[PDB]
């Protein structure tokens, strides 16, 4: 029942500061060590540091030992990470992790992880995505399944979330990882296969969401009129 | 400067046994490094597997085991299952801080599956913006190696397309890829035939999906 929910991510300015938070539940927060781990683009995990229950011991990754401050509020089952002197290198997904600490058996495992909160340290402005329809290049007569989708292009920073028919449609859906265009803007596609026959009857809507720009778009993909 | 290294990728067949290693740049891995493993599944879903080098975490099937092999720490999966497709991260404790490895992408061999190809012409709305994006979709195929070539009126394109690939599907163990050709509205209007040529092991001959601009 362990649940770790991060928040506080988003676009930040180089040289600036940012405070990330983590809400925990499903376990006696007061008895566990907590850890922060991040993952920059095209990189692996990187340990930031951890904090024991009574906050009396706080270990940090050699480098960020100073620009990083970890803290917790056992009363509110929360974990905090104070970032400072933000540089592009700090752009990454920040994970809230519970550490099972067993000094008796020298057993130390990062058991449960949150899904992280994205943080982009850029000087650029936040931009919303343009949602274009990838029309079904098929009809009902053809018989079978048709491929259709949405092209979410030119937005910044990551991430955007895409769902179909408010979540009702999930089978056959493929939302590709965003790509960084030369323009410095992100772009991605989300496709899904449905039965040709349903084309014209069933409605297919992709729900795009981009918190950074407070954008929310519902584009209805239909067979292009010939 | 400790650097933990792992093989970037490994492929095994179901029921087989595979071993991922973790080595330290400062010497042989030892019990005092408390080698630990984490598994990353699609959508940033991580889960602790091993701790203290060889101790399994609660909820972890016994097919997973840890140990020291030579100068390295290792994770051995016996009877590999398709559900084991993931990225495995290793971490070593270096006296006062934790160091992760680069992770190993574990792939599970399955039978060849040719991709279903689809080509999407740019939308009219997008054209108004002055740009034209042509999308090509390769769906559920295996292995991952697939070559997608763009041809505009039989002119093989280059440097004007980016592609994205999904993680190996947990169910069918396949991959899905998309290639996007981006052109200025101008250039797009300067040509007629837009084709996507796909080459893959599951195809006897390359498959081409295309459309003529304006033709509906
Ligand atoms: C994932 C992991 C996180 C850790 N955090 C700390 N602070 N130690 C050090 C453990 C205590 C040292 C000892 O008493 O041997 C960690 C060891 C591992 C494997």
């Amino acid at each position: 029942e362990v649940k770790l929910l991060e928040s506080g991510g988003g676009l930040a300015q180089p040289g600036g500061s940012l405070k990330l938070s983590c809400a925990a539940s499903g376990f006696d927060f007061r008895r566990y060590w907590m850890t922060w781990v991040r993952q920059a683009p095209g990189k692996g995990l990187e340990w930031i540091g951890d904090i024991n229950p009574d906050s009396r011991t706080i270990n940090y990754m050699p480098s960020l030992k100073d620009k990083f401050i970890i803290s917790r509020d056992n009363a509110k089952n929360s974990l905090y990470l104070q970032l400072s002197r933000l540089r592009s290198e700090d752009s990454a997904l920040y994970y809230c992790v519970r550490l099972d600490f067993d000094v008796y058996n020298h057993y130390y495992v990062l058991d449960y992880w949150g899904q992280g909160t994205s943080v982009t340290v850029s000087s650029a402005s936040t931009k919303g995505p343009s949602v274009f329809p990838l029309a079904p290049s098929s009809k009902s007569t053809s018989g079978g399944t048709a491929a259709l989708g949405c092209l979410v292009k030119d937005y910044f920073p990551e991430p955007v979330t895409v769902s179909w028919n408010s979540g009702a449609l999930t089978s056959g859906v493929h939302t590709f990882p965003a790509v960084l265009q030369s323009s410095g803007l992100y772009s991605l596609s989300s496709v899904v296969t449905v039965p040709s026959s349903s084309l014209g009857t069933q409605t297919y809507i992709c729900n795009v969401n981009h918190k950074p720009s407070n954008t929310k778009v519902d584009k209805k993909v239909e067979p292009k009129s010939c | 400067e400790l650097v933990v290294t792992q093989e970037s990728a490994l492929t095994t067949s179901p029921g087989e046994t595979v071993t991922l290693t973790c080595r330290s740049s400062s010497g042989a891995v030892t019990t005092s490094n408390y080698a630990t493993w984490v598994q990353e599944k699609p959508d940033h879903l991580f889960t602790g597997l091993i701790g203290g080098t060889n101790k399994r975490a609660p909820g972890v099937p016994a097919r997973f085991s840890g140990s020291l092999i030579g100068d390295r720490a290792a994770l051995t999966i016996t009877g590999a299952q398709t559900e084991d497709e993931a990225i495995y991260f290793c971490a070593l404790w270096n006296s006062n801080h934790l160091v992760f490895g680069g992770g190993t992408k574990l792939e599970i061999k399955r039978t060849v599956a040719a991709p279903s190809v689809f080509i999407f012409p740019p939308s009219d709305e997008q054209l108004k913006s002055g740009t034209a994006s042509v999308v090509c979709l390769l769906n559920n195929f295996y292995p991952r190696e697939a070559k997608v070539q763009w041809k505009v009126d039989n002119a093989l394109q280059s440097g004007n397309s980016q592609e994205s690939v999904t993680e190996q599907d947990s169910k069918d163990s396949t991959y899905s890829l998309s290639s996007t050709l981006t052109l200025s509205k101008a250039d797009y209007e300067k040509h007629k035939v837009y084709a996507c040529e796909v080459t893959h092991q599951g195809l006897s001959s390359p498959v081409t999906k295309s459309f003529n601009r304006g033709e509906c």
